[PDB]
DNA sequence: TTTCGTGCCAATTT
DNA sequence: ATTGGCACGAAA
């Protein structure tokens, strides 16, 4: 019987990259967040107001969201 | 008289038995058995012939047409074997079979011929034999194995009392046909005979009878002895045999003439029935009891009433006595059923039979076989008749039928292939005399109840099979009426036949790759023998009787070559002298004694033939006139070995090896070794792995030479000459003028195979042995192959070995090896691998191989050229590009993103993507070829052009030394008849060579004009394109070539089944040294000496040693230079030492020149050949070690190499042979942490082509269970496997250094849930 | 995890219940269970009352 | 998802055999349910419902009922049924056992030079076993910044990662596991060393255990994670903690050949040797004779020994004495613990004896003095058989001289019984019990006769006498000393093979009289080859 | 009308 | 091939 194998995509490599990193709660689904709304080619397809409004939570300022991104962008590949 | 191959490196023989018979070719059952199917035979059997006569003429219904068959003939194949290799097609040949349709007309007399059309058509490609038997079938070689089945005919068995309780025996018949219906006949234990159709549900054996159209009283006049009865008016007076009462009890008064010979009570003598027979007695008078159970044969009617008084088969009592005695009877016929001798088991099987008529019979048999659906007359007749009675479906072959007869001791040997009715009378008859207890069973196993069966058998019984169906369609199609226009062309399709024959020979069960790790590896592939595959045994239901050694395997079967496994007993090798009959029975050859002398005409007998005479053993002494010695010769009778006198013995074996395989005849000293050691050796000396260099083994057994010629691995000379041209791909030769034909200019070329990929990805590759200028002739070797060292057999290296414990070091079968047989490069391996990258056509433009990656960068595309592709001679390693090719990605609409991109980096990069061939992680090496196969009607880049270029040359070169050597040849002649004129002394030779003239002229230009064309061809031939697949454009092949060197985890071994592993590599100064402080090169355990014992390797090292110190006096002789006197008498010494032996060298023939060349060959030792049988003795391996000025005893003092001190006792010193076996520990090591995993059951993957787990089965989770560790087995089952969440938790928590675990449930467990619920059943978690 | 479902046209006897040898449904109705095949595959009548 | 499709080259989709079943399925209920709407005529509607019927069986259970249905190849498709049972069923494939990560598999060769608790690992598949902790420990020191410079820094294999693996496979437990598993003890736990190649080092004692040889066997290996498991490798699974058979209580670290065969070589005297009769301060004072060439090893000697044995509150006390013993017994005895008696060695140690001061010594003073024990035992018996400098040759193979005649009395006695029984006063099977009663005593007068040959030699006194010893033969030695070789072997080595069967299992009265030394004729050696073959065909079948 | 035997089917085989 | 359960047929 035929199966196959699991591939491991861009965004696969990405939030692999991000458990390894030292997040906080908060920041980890900031993190997931940004994660999910890559494309194929490395760009982020949504304006950071959609994230913050995604993460639900009203205690989250546009400057935590910069420095995550900032933090998610020296990931491999680089830019 | 040595040939010139040989007499360069004489093989000294210690042989004493002269030889009768030579060893035959080893590749005949191959070649024969694809004749006999190929070639034309007037008659109508063996091949293509028999097919199509088997199935033509093929007529309709109606009868209006039919097809009629006439010849068949195959074309010539378009690409050679070394094309059809390269490019990776076929080897075959087209058949075209002429066909005729003829028109029959109506309201006329038989069949008027209104019209007659004959044409040809083409019916398929069938796949040829090449002159190694073997076939391409996708650029690669394959071999078919030959099938031991069991043969057709008739065979009586039984049951050990296994199938009751009592332990009584039921015998039993069956009837095989080679096509149809099996029919068994068999007892029960109410001794009742019963008969079975096709493995069905039993009935009674009078149901066949009853069907074949007899009565009761023709069965039993047919199966008993008539007794009449004669009333002569008192009490039913008998006529009297004396012999149907031995061995019975009287139980009534017997007397005659007044005397009583036989009492009341007393049981009838053997002298009761001489004086019976003495005195003629006939008349006997019984009383009415003693016909209280006999039974009636025949129907009796009174006269007076018509009506039946009683039926057939049936006992007569007192009433019906005298009923039939008041109705005016005298004569009364009943049946003989003695208890001891003629058992009443026919009159039973009556009784219980219902069936008393012709119909019912058919009816009940109909039922039986077609159950489900009410009987039909014509139905059941139908089906009776082409049960056993059709040409159509069922077949009792030649072979069938003879074994039938044989098995019926009837005279007649041909027949027909169906059933009779005599035939089935006659196998019920022998199988009531067995019950009876006059015959006996046959045995399965016995050689001459099995059969052999080729390639040519199953090839034709394949084309049957597509016969019959394009038969069936021709049938289905020739309904309609259109007989006015329609031709055979289009009457038939070749679309079945072709099918069938290529699923055939390429996906059948005993079609293989064959293996092709050294010569010895095809030899023993090519003449296998295989009791399995379609028709054969299960491995898994064979048992123990047939996995045995049978007598009849003697001189025919191998008894010591077989694998060890679930194989065992069902794969066999052939022997060195067997053979096959015309009915595929093995036979082997013997030579006839005459009137006490053992002559030199040679008999091939059979199993059968063998048992019934006396044939002596070929380890018997005989005289220079050919008598026995021994007054008691040691003789095989019937099966069974016993003391014969000079005067009871018929034949005498050939040979001392006919009774082994090739593999097992390689083995030097095999009769001191165990016959497990000796198989485990005869199966490990196949896998050996050719090496850089080839090395004789210096210690044979003189069949070397077979096998390597026999095997096409060699360039061997087809014709004689001298050498015009060597170089190290190719080979001139320049024919004699007595083996030239006529008009042609004599030249020989051989291109040698050059570093070629093999099926185990080995390397194949050829070396001249030939100097330029040297005389060759028909049969000499030209060229090694790999694993042949001048055309011997070469297969590992003598190493230098000593047997003593080292610290351990070789301590279970362990094996320390020196470094400077690393140094040396002995060991090392070439090892080729291919990888291909496809380009296709898809929806969004074509896929490209192209140089233009965008993405990646300048550095890594440095070793592609302009075409895309890596240079020959690069270094590749892991990650490296080797084919550069592009994937389109298309989308019409443009955002300004892509605007602003394709603005900055050009247009280029987008619209595209990357596909490019890598090299696979691990993999590295030097790439040495590169093909390319284009589709037809693309354009080719620069590298196939080079490519075409390259092939062109060779042809070039070729056709122009012919044309030039021609050439020359007719401006001789031209020379000669123009300087026949004006006798131009200067003119001709300061003019150029421009110059009955006419007529030479002319030629010239025809001979241009020729040679044109031919160049022309081979261009057309070369250009040609490919027709790879439907949507493939480009197909590129890339070759990697890398050399393995020796290191611990290395499997060695030995010729005697001395297998082991490396362990560790020693400098050189740790290694023990002799007096002379010559190092060792491996160190040998001797504990694994006198338990395995196999002490066939200890007399080996003495040999090699001894040769050694032969090949070492010569060389220091060699050193300083001596006159050629006393080298040769130094080698005639060498070569004269023996006892008795049959070798004759005579060096006074030879000449300084060739002495010295044989010297030079034999500075590195003299080899020495010891048959299996036939070998050496101890004294003369003691004698020659004398010779050698080496100790008797072949042990010498020792040093250790660490210490300097000496080892306290001596240690056995010498050479041994020694292989490297294709289990390297590069290709045995893996490793693995996280990798990739399954979509369904989402755990890791086997296999270490993908980075896979190791498996933890039941064993390894019974044996966690059994030391209680809980979390060691948890941490297996969830966290390690399928537990996705898991996974990454435990793994995020080792790289923050918490090793801490959250179990988690595995996922197989939801989808075995999910698939319970998929089946209706609600299960379900709770609490 | 998600499953789906298919309306059958007519009712279809499950084979578990009915080819393993203590066959449930025969036993329950106690018929033989070659009078139950036949009904099920169309070769023979049943009467219900 | 659980049934998915089949994606290969050239974009064919293809389909799976559930798919296939589904789709007949779903065709021909959505026919049946039009012809029901259509108000078809019945007679066509019920070969519908059958057909619908068939197919719902076949996707439940294809086979059970009827003909399995097949694909394109023939072959029947696989159902629910097929994935639920069997042995390629979900149960015993995916759940009983699996394949798990953190594994691998290669190779094994012997390490002489190795603990009884250790293995030798190659580091380049150490590298890969470990590399979250590599990660973890690069990251940690800050070597790396991140997870990728980490990644990046492994790939490139740089020389600080060699010392990171050393200090993190310091102390950590890794499974070695041997297929087939027929008890616990193919699995044991072992600390690794790391060694350069590509095979892996075995401890020899625990061979045994593992029923493992050094000619192409391979094992597989296993690395704990959590601090349970290594504490469980540790405290459970440790070579060390296996000392006794849970089956029947034996020692499972039975030193065999090479060491056997060192320490019985040791542990001998000679009659006449080199430093025969001299008094000795001890043993130490021995060790130094005999490295200096002034003793041999097996002379006869009086050595001063001091033995210590347990009080009766558990206290140790010595006693010194003079001892008649030899120079290897003297020096052997520096590795006994001081537990023991000195009679346990002042004798010649074979198999037997060597278990016996194994077992004493297990007994007595407890398992770590055991281990040691056991380590400083092998590494004795490897190091002097490796100096004894044992050998075979053929001439170590001696035929004795009387085996021709009695192999012509027992000729002249069965010709003398043939004769008679063409007389006619036997019949066939007492002729037949007769022939092979006298080859059965012909073969036990052959073999007596060889092993009185073999057992003994003639040495020359002190004073210039005869007497008679021990036989030095390597082979007499390998076979009496317990190494390798039994009785029977070194019988058909040099006296006659005897009577072989066939293979139903009748035996052919003529025996093979020639043995292993000598060479077999044709005939014999395919007379052995039934024995041979049944003996393989039963190994490969049980 | 009960009771034991015989033929058939289904399970198993690293 | 081998073993065991189940329906069937012949006999007490
Ligand atoms: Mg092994």
């Amino acid at each position: 019987v035929y199966q196959g194998e699991t591939t491991q995509t861009l965004q696969d490599y990405l939030m692999w990259q991000v458990e390894l990193t030292p997040f906080s709660d908060t920041d980890r689904a900031i993190a997931t967040s940004i994660v999910d709304a890559v494309d194929e080619t490395g760009y982020l397809t949504v304006p950071l107001e959609d994230i913050l409004e995604s993460i639900g939570d009203e205690e989250i300022d546009i400057d935590e969201v910069e420095a995550v991104l900032k933090r998610i962008q020296r990931f491999d590949p680089v830019g | 008289v040595y040939s010139y191959t040989e007499k360069k490196r004489i093989r000294k023989d210690f042989g004493k038995r002269p030889q009768v018979l030579d060893v035959p070719y080893l590749l005949s059952i191959q070649l024969d058995s694809f004749q006999k199917f190929i070639e034309q035979d007037p008659e109508g059997q063996y091949g293509l012939e028999a097919a199509f006569r088997s199935v033509f003429p093929i007529q309709s219904y109606s009868g209006n047409s039919e097809l009629q068959y006439v010849s068949y003939r195959l074309g010539e194949p378009v690409f050679d074997v070394q094309e059809c290799q390269i490019r990776g097609v076929t080897y075959s040949a087209p058949l075209r079979v002429k066909l005729r349709l003829v028109i029959y007309e109506r309201e006329a007399p038989e069949g008027t011929v209104k019209d007659i059309k004959e044409q040809e058509v083409y019916m398929g490609e069938i796949p040829l034999m090449t002159d190694n038997g073997t076939f391409v079938i996708n650029g690669t070689e394959r071999v078919i194995v030959s099938q031991l089945h069991r043969s057709p005919g008739v065979f009586f068995d039984s049951d050990k009392g296994k199938t009751h309780s009592s332990g009584k025996v039921l015998y039993n018949a069956r009837i095989i046909p080679y096509r149809g219906s099996w029919l068994d006949f068999e007892f029960d234990p109410k001794d009742n005979l019963f008969v079975r159709i096709d493995r069905r549900r039993k009935l009674p054996a009078t149901i066949i009878l009853r069907a074949l159209n007899y009565t009761t009283e023709q069965i039993l006049d047919l199966f008993f002895e008539k007794v009449i009865f004669e009333i002569r008016d008192n009490k039913l007076q008998m006529e009297l045999v004396p012999e149907r009462l031995r061995g019975e009890t009287a139980s009534f008064d017997i007397e005659a003439n007044g005397k009583v010979y036989v009492e009341k009570g007393r049981r009838i003598t053997a002298r009761h029935i001489r004086q019976l027979e003495k005195d003629d007695v006939k008349l006997i008078e019984v009383p009415v009891e003693y016909i209280a159970g006999k039974v009636v044969a025949k129907d009796y009617i009174d006269e007076s009433t018509g009506e039946l008084i009683c039926a057939a088969n049936m006992e007569l009592s007192l009433d019906l006595l005298a009923k039939l005695s008041q109705s005016g009877h005298k004569r009364i016929e009943t049946l003989f059923t003695n208890d001891l001798d003629h058992g009443p088991y026919i009159s039973e099987t009556l009784r219980v039979d219902p069936t008393n008529d012709r119909l019912s019979a058919l009816v009940e048999i109909y039922r039986m076989m077609r159950p489900g659906e009410p009987p039909t007359r014509e139905a059941a007749e139908s089906l009776f008749e082409n049960l056993f009675f059709s040409e159509d479906r069922y077949d009792l072959s030649a072979v069938g039928r003879m074994k039938f007869n044989r098995s019926l001791l009837r005279e007649e040997i041909e027949g027909s292939g169906i059933l009779s009715k005599d035939d089935i009378i006659d196998v019920m008859k022998k199988l009531i005399d067995i019950r009876n207890g006059k015959g006996e069973v046959d045995d399965i196993d016995h050689l001459g109840n099995r059969r052999i069966r080729s390639v040519g058998e199953m090839a034709e019984n394949q084309f049957r099979v597509g016969l019959v169906r394009v038969e069936r369609a021709v049938k289905e199609r020739l309904s309609l009426g259109d007989l006015d226009t329609l031709m055979p062309q289009d009457m038939i399709n070749a679309k079945p036949i072709s099918a069938a024959v290529k699923e055939f020979f390429g996906s059948s069960q005993l079609s293989q790759f064959m293996d092709q790790n050294n010569p010895l590896s095809e030899i023993t592939h090519k003449r296998r023998i295989s009791a399995l595959g379609p028709g054969g045994l299960t491995r898994e239901r064979a048992g123990f009787e047939v996995r045995d050694v049978h007598p009849t395997h003697y001189g025919r079967v191998c008894p010591i070559e077989t694998p060890e496994g679930p194989n065992i007993g069902l794969i066999n090798s052939l022997s060195v002298y067997a053979q096959t009959n015309e009915y595929g029975f093995l036979e082997t050859p013997y030579r006839k004694v005459t009137d006490g002398v053992v002559t030199d005409e040679i008999h091939y007998l059979s199993a059968i033939e063998e048992g019934n005479y006396v044939i002596a053993q070929a380890n018997s002494n005989l005289d220079e006139e050919g008598h026995f010695v021994e007054d008691l010769v040691t003789c095989r009778s019937k099966g069974e070995s016993s003391l014969f006198s000079r005067d009871q013995v018929d034949y005498m074996d050939v040979s001392t090896q006919q009774v082994v395989s090739v593999g097992a005849s390689l083995i030097p000293f095999l009769e001191h070794d165990d016959a497990n050691r000796a198989l485990m050796g005869a199966n490990m000396q196949r896998q050996a792995v050719p090496t850089l260099r080839a090395d004789k083994p210096l210690v044979g057994t003189g069949m070397e030479r077979a096998v390597a010629v026999d095997s096409g691995v060699t360039a061997v000379a087809k014709r004689g000459g001298v050498v015009q041209y060597v170089d190290a791909s190719r080979i001139v030769i320049k024919v004699n003028e007595d083996e030239m034909y006529p008009g042609e200019a004599g030249i020989d070329i051989y291109n040698l195979t050059k570093y070629t990929r093999s099926n185990q990805n080995t390397c194949i590759n050829q070396m001249p042995c030939v100097s330029l200028g040297e005389p060759v002739e028909r049969g000499d070797v030209l060229a090694d192959g790999p694993s042949t060292d001048l055309g011997e057999l070469a297969l590992g290296q003598n190493m230098r070995v000593a047997f003593m414990p080292w610290n351990g070091y070789n301590f279970e079968d362990s094996i320390l090896v020196s470094e400077r047989v690393v140094q040396e490069d002995r060991f090392t391996t070439i090892h080729i691998q291919e990888l291909a990258c496809v380009s296709r056509d898809t929806k969004l433009g074509p896929e490209e191989i192209t140089a233009d990656i965008p993405n990646v960068g300048e550095a890594a595309l440095s070793k592609l050229d302009e075409s895309g592709i890596v240079y020959i001679g690069a270094e590749v390693t892991g990650g490296d590009i080797l084919v550069g090719k592009v994937t389109p990605k298309g989308e019409t609409q443009l955002t300004p993103e892509e605007k602003l991109l394709r603005a900055i980096f050009g247009e280029k990069a987008s619209d595209v993507k990357d596909s490019s061939l890598r090299v696979p992680n691990g993999v590295s090496g030097t790439v040495i070829d590169v093909q390319v196969f284009t589709r037809d009607g693309v354009e080719k880049d620069k590298r196939a052009l080079e490519i075409e270029e390259m092939q062109l040359k060779q042809a070039k070169k070729d056709l122009s030394e012919e044309l030039q050597i021609l050439e020359a040849g007719l401006f001789s002649r031209i020379r000669a008849v123009l300087v026949a004129g004006g006798v131009e002394a200067e003119k001709l030779d300061k003019l150029p060579r421009d110059r009955q003239l006419e007529q030479l002229a002319e030629q010239y230009d025809e001979l241009k004009h020729e040679f044109e064309k031919k160049l022309e061809a081979k261009r057309r031939k070369i250009t040609q394109g490919d027709d790879l697949a439907p949507g493939v454009l480009k197909i590129v092949k890339v070759y990697l070539a890398v050399k393995r060197r020796i290191q611990p985890g290395d499997k060695m071994a030995g010729r005697h089944g001395n297998k082991g592993v490396i362990s560790k590599i020693n400098p050189i100064e740790d290694m023990p040294y002799d007096e002379n402080g010559t190092p060792v090169d491996i160190v040998l355990n001797p504990l694994g000496v006198p338990s395995r014992m196999n002490i066939g390797q200890i007399l080996e090292t003495h040999l090699g040693m001894a040769a050694k110190g032969i090949g070492d006096k010569i060389n220091a002789m060699l050193k300083q230079q001596q006159e050629v006197a006393k080298l040769r008498e130094f080698i005639q010494r060498a070569y004269d030492l023996g006892a008795d032996v049959r070798q004759k060298v005579d060096l006074s023939t030879f000449s300084d020149e060739e002495v010295m060349r044989l010297a030079e060959n034999l500075r590195k030792g003299m080899p020495i050949a010891t048959p299996v049988f036939d070998g050496a003795k101890e004294a003369e391996i003691k004698e020659l070690l004398k010779l050698g000025d080496l100790p008797t005893s072949g042990q010498i003092r020792l040093y250790d190499g660490r210490t300097g001190e000496q080892f306290e006792r001596p240690v056995t010193v010498g050479y041994m042979y020694m292989l490297k076996l294709n289990h390297l520990v590069d290709d045995k090591m893996h490793a693995r942490s996280t990798g990739s995993y399954s979509l369904v059951t989402q755990q890791p993957l086997g296999g270490k082509a993908q980075f896979g787990g190791q498996r933890f089965g039941e064993m390894e989770v019974w044996a966690l269970e059994a030391y209680g560790a809980a979390y060691t087995l948890q941490e297996m089952l969830t966290v390690k496997s399928d537990d996705v969440n898991g996974r990454t938790k435990m793994y995020k928590n080792i790289v923050d250094g918490n090793h801490q675990m959250e179990p988690g449930m595995p996922e197989s467990f939801n989808v075995l849930l999910k698939e319970i619920r998929s089946l209706g059943i609600n299960i379900e978690l709770e609490d | 995890e998600r499953m789906g479902h298919i309306e059958l046209a007519s009712p279809t006897a499950h084979i578990w219940f009915l080819k393993s040898l203590p066959s449930r449904i025969g036993l329950l109705l106690d018929m033989p269970l070659r009078d139950i095949e036949r009904v099920l595959y169309f070769e023979s009548y049943v009467v219900i009352e | 998802d659980l049934r998915p499709l089949v994606p290969l080259d050239g974009g064919r989709f293809a389909t799976s055999d559930l798919n296939d079943l589904y789709r007949r399925v779903i065709n021909r209920n959505n026919r049946l349910k039009r012809l029901l709407d259509l108000a078809a005529p019945d007679i066509i509607v019920r070969n519908e419902k059958r057909m619908l019927q068939e197919a719902v069986d076949a996707l439940l259970d294809n086979g059970r009922r009827g003909r399995a249905i097949t694909g394109s190849n023939k072959r029947p498709l696989k159902s629910l049924a097929d994935m639920i049972k069997g042995k390629q069923g979900r149960f015993r494939q995916n759940l009983l056992g699996k394949r798990v990560d953190y594994s691998g598999r290669s190779v094994i060769t012997v390490g002489p030079y190795l603990r009884l608790h250790q293995c030798g690992l190659p580091k380049k598949m150490a590298l890969e076993l470990f590399k979250p902790f590599i990660y973890g420990k690069l990251e940690l020191r800050g070597l790396a910044t991140t997870i990728k410079a980490a990644k990046k820094m492994v790939e490139r294999e740089e020389a600080v990662v060699w010392d990171i693996l050393d200090e993190v496979i310091r102390e950590h437990p890794v499974l070695l596991n041997r297929a087939p598993t027929l008890h616990r003890l193919g699995i044991q736990a072992f600390e690794p060393v790391l060694i350069e190649g590509k095979a892996i080092q075995l401890h020899p004692l625990v061979c045994a255990a593992y029923n493992a040889d050094f000619d192409g066997d391979q094992m597989a290996v296993h690395v704990p994670l959590t601090l349970e498991a290594q504490l469980e490798a540790r405290a459970l699974m440790m070579s060390t903690n296996n000392i006794l058979s849970p089956a029947n209580g034996e020692p499972i670290i039975v030193p065999s050949q090479d060491v056997v065969l060192g320490l019985y070589y040791m542990t001998r005297d000679c009659v006449n040797a080199k430093g025969e009769g001299m008094v000795l301060t001890g043993p130490k004072e021995a060790e130094r004779l005999y490295r200096s060439g002034l003793a041999s090893l097996h002379a006869r000697v009086k050595v001063r020994i001091t033995e210590y044995e347990k009080d009766a509150n558990g206290e140790l006390v010595a006693k010194t004495s003079l001892k008649d013993t030899t120079v290897g017994r003297a020096i052997l005895w520096m590795i006994v613990p001081k537990g023991l008696p000195y009679s346990i060695v002042n004798q010649a140690l074979g198999k037997k004896a060597i278990s016996k001061m194994l077992n004493t010594c297990y007994r007595i003073l407890g398992l770590k003095p055991t281990v040691i024990f056991a380590d400083q035992i092998m590494y004795t018996g490897f190091a002097y058989a490796a100096r004894s400098g044992a050998s075979v040759g053929i001439d170590d193979m001696v035929i004795p001289e009387k085996k021709h005649e009695i192999i012509s009395e027992a000729e002249a006695e069965v010709a003398e019984i043939q004769e008679q029984f063409q007389s006619g006063l036997v019949t066939a099977g007492e002729r037949y019990n007769k022939v092979i009663d006298i080859w059965a005593a012909a073969n036990d007068r052959v073999s007596k006769a060889m092993m009185d040959n073999l057992q003994t030699e003639t040495v020359i006194n002190r004073d210039g006498q005869e007497e008679k010893q021990v036989s030095f033969n390597s082979i007499y030695m390998m076979a009496d000393s317990g190494a390798r070789g039994s009785a029977a072997q070194i019988r058909q080595l040099a006296g006659m093979r005897g009577l072989m069967a066939k293979p139903d299992g009748s035996i052919i009265e003529t025996p093979i009289t020639a043995n292993f030394r000598e060479g077999l004729n044709v005939l014999q050696y395919f007379i052995s080859t039934h024995g041979a073959r049944k003996g393989l065909a039963d190994t490969a079948l049980k």
